């Protein structure tokens, strides 16, 4: 999150990071104690065996005893289109059954056709890249943000911040938009750069893809 | 690739 301020500690307990080595790469939502929903380009090409869908974290830069880190053990994809970044969504299954505790909970998704308006206030969140100087995240970041329509696609939500250039940026991806304490966005890309002000922020549109959500999530 | 699209 370029731009943004801090998160109180664990006050988003849906809040996934997704590691490689032992560094950050995506982030990622709790929908349910053994399901985690992220952004398809975080694993295209990557070893998912290897990553670590690290869960009740705040600062990655050491060791939290409330983390409870899994793995990945299945992949379902609805359509990841790779090169026209439509349907960056995965739906990533868990290994096991993470412990709700109050560091821990599962975030929760609208119905399937809700459509946001333009001038809906909604929150970003993300360990991507802290800002102008300053690279990832070693804190979990926070950033009130606005629906636009213009300069977008219904295949996607958009997002801008207007009067400062602030937005997501790498490291973000897979990340989800809060809306009225529901998910209705997933961080897929930008345009032109992170915090750009002229370009808005695309999401992936959650409420497209609910129902195929629901199918394995239930 | 920018205006085309910047995947994070
Ligand atoms: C930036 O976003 C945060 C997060 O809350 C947001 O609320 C909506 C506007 C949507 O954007 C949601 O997607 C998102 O969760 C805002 O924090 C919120 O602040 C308001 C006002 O300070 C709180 O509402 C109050 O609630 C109390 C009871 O808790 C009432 O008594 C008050 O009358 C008032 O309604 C709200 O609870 C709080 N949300 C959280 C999760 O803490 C923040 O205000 C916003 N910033 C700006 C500038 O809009
Ligand atoms: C989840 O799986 C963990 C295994 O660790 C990882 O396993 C594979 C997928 C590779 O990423 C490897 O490099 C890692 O060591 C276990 O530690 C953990 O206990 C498992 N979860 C449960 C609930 O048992």
């Amino acid at each position: 999150i370029v731009g943004g301020r801090r998160a109180r500690p664990h006050a988003w307990p849906f809040m996934v990071s997704l590691q490689l080595r032992g560094g950050h790469f995506c982030g990622a939502t709790l929908i349910a104690p053994n399901f985690v929903m992220s952004a398809a380009h975080c694993v295209a090409n990557v070893n998912v065996r290897a990553v670590r869908v690290v869960l009740g974290a705040h600062n990655l830069s050491r060791r939290e005893p409330t983390r409870q880190v899994f793995a990945v053990q299945r992949i379902f994809e609805n359509g990841y289109d790779p090169v026209n970044l439509l349907n960056d969504i995965v739906i990533l299954q868990l290994n096991g059954s993470a412990t709700i505790n109050a560091n821990v909970q599962v975030a929760q998704l609208p119905a399937q056709g809700r459509r946001l308006g333009n001038g809906v206030q909604c929150l970003a969140m993300g360990w991507g890249l802290l800002g102008r100087n300053r690279g990832i995240a070693s804190v979990l970041q926070e950033l009130n943000v606005t629906v636009v329509t213009s300069l977008c696609r219904r295949s996607n939500v958009c997002t801008l911040v207007r009067g400062r250039q602030a937005g997501v940026c790498f490291g973000d991806s897979g990340s989800p938009l809060v809306c009225n304490g529901l998910i209705h966005g997933i961080a897929s890309f930008v345009r032109g750069g992170c915090a750009s002000g002229l370009y808005p922020d695309a999401f992936a549109p959650v409420a497209q893809f609910v129902n195929w959500i629901d199918s394995i999530i239930q | 690739v920018s205006s085309p699209v910047s995947t994070m």
